[PDB]
DNA sequence: CTGCCGAAGCGAGCACTACTGTCACACCTATTTTAAGCCCTTCAATCAAATCATCTTTTGGTTAGGATA
């Protein structure tokens, strides 16, 4: 829900999906090639490059 | 009922309608005369109350149902004689070494030590302001009737803290402190406020110095309000003023923000006496729209006949925090007047300059101006604290 | 002394998913052995946010380098 300027979050962290969903995909292609992603459960991995992308946008 | 009682020790009480608790205290106090403003008689030494024992006798008798013999024998025994361990022509520059007390010896340990030259002085203890502007008031009388307090009228103390808080300790806090009666609208409070957010402001005039605004901030802006038991008390005798609660009403009750509901009314339409506030419980004022005010009502009693009885001075300032001169960083010893932003001559931005130091500095004989920077002018808090 | 047949109001037909009697086969767990990955706790080694002590930058007042009015 970072995609919407709701009351329950600041503005601060609102930011384009477009170019969040490429860094997320290229993020985890990074990961997948590097044999982190066989053998174990996709969705964290997931969820962790969206924060590697999430801190990559906005580093201030 | 209206019994003001410790909500934390020492710190905050129980809410209480002023107007009723005023009435309880003239109730327990109206006919007996003790909340009058008229000078009564004083206590004295035996061997002087001859004069005053006819007057007094009857009454002691009266009041403790004892004999008049009796209140003589009374008034004998509770002579001040036995009391004052000090004559009248002592001096109190000195502690008196005929003692065994031990305050008095730890006065003796604080005034040894500040006895030699590099420490003897009469300089100021802890501060200065209260007696200051207590001697200037207390025991006073006005000059016009209609200035006149009302016997057994409420006196209400109120502390106002600035808009420049130190945001580095918590303890204490920055404010000065006003007298206000119970009688007395808001509109009187309002307008006795002379803190410097009246006197902000603005415009960038790095070209022409000489053409700062005309207006200050209190001739163009005159919105106000308090805030007290959810209730906004907002001015609008002037067009200038606007009802600036409302916009506080619709972002708050739009969301769980951590405030209850509250409601708009104007502020001449309640007295001190309306009130329904607490005891050293903070609560909020605000004008300009962006100056907040933290309001305290540390204490409230009746009036007293040794008080200040000078409605001309009231609201009366007794109690006031000191604030520090932002001076100019070229020659770092003058208060500054002006501000400039982008300013290629400074060392860092924003810098404060003087007048001195800013008119010769960023400008030839001619004026024209020298360099890259913009310019404002500047008021300083400090100063007109 | 009993009996026939009209007047008006009723009615029809057309418009290029609830239990019970059984029954066998599922459900169930007695343990062995890996190979990389598991959830939760639980304390220990390392870390970093906040607070205290002290040097130092500057804001009101005294001193004797320094000066007018
Ligand atoms: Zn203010
Ligand atoms: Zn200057």
């Amino acid at each position: 829900k970072l995609f919407q300027a709701s009351p329950s979050v600041p503005a601060k962290y609102v930011e384009d999906k477009e170019k969040m969903l490429s860094r997320t995909m290229q993020l985890v292609e990074l990961a997948n090639e590097t044999w982190l992603v066989t053998g174990r459960h996709p969705l964290p991995v997931i969820t962790a490059a969206t924060f590697l992308a999430w801190q990559s946008l906005q580093p201030a | 009922c209206n019994f003001p009682e410790y909500e934390l020790p020492e710190l905050n009480t129980r809410a209480f309608h002023v107007g009723a608790f005023g009435e309880l205290w003239r109730g327990r106090l109206r006919g007996a005369g003790d909340l009058s403003l008229r000078e009564p008689p004083a206590s004295a030494l035996p061997g002087s109350q001859a004069a005053d024992s006819d007057r007094e006798d009857a009454a002691v008798a009266r009041d403790l149902d004892c004999s008049l013999e009796a209140a003589a024998e009374l008034r004998a025994v509770c002579g001040l004689d036995k009391l004052k361990c000090l004559e009248d022509g002592e001096d109190p520059e000195v502690i008196p070494e005929n003692t065994d007390l031990v305050t008095l010896g730890v006065r003796k340990r604080f005034l040894e030590h500040r006895e030699e030259t590099i420490t003897i002085d009469r300089a100021c203890r802890q501060e200065t302001f209260v007696y200051e502007m207590e001697s200037h008031a207390i025991g006073k009388k006005p000059e016009n009737s209609a200035d006149m307090i009302e016997e057994g009228e409420l006196i209400l103390s109120v502390n106002i803290l600035y808009p420049v808080i130190f945001h580095k300790h918590k303890e204490h806090k920055p404010y000065q402190t006003m007298l206000v009666l119970g009688s007395q609208k808001l509109t009187q409070l309002r307008d006795s406020i002379r803190c410097v957010s009246d006197l902000q402001i603005g415009g960038e005039f790095s070209n022409t110095p000489d053409q700062a605004p005309e207006h200050i901030s209190k001739d163009l802006y005159k919105s106000a309000f308090f805030y007290f038991e959810g209730t906004f008390y907002n001015d609008k005798r002037y067009p200038e003023c606007r009802d600036l609660s409302r916009t506080i009403i619709e972002w708050s009750e739009s969301h769980d923000r951590g405030y209850g509901k509250f409601q708009t009314a104007r502020m001449e339409d309640f007295t001190f006496n309306d009130l329904c506030i607490k005891l050293g419980f903070p609560y909020l004022y605000c004008h300009q729209g962006d100056c907040e005010h933290v309001i305290v009502i540390t204490d409230i009693r009746l009036v007293h006949h040794d008080d200040c009885l000078d409605r001309t001075l009231y609201p009366l300032l007794i109690k006031k925090h000191w604030l520090w001169t932002r001076k100019c960083f070229v020659c770092k010893m003058y208060t500054a007047r002006w501000v400039t932003n982008n300013d290629s001559f400074a060392p860092e931005d924003p810098c404060f300059f003087c007048d001195v130091c800013f008119r010769m500095l960023h400008y030839d004989s001619e004026g024209n101006k020298l360099g890259e920077f913009l310019a404002y002018p500047y008021v300083d808090p400090g100063t007109f604290n």
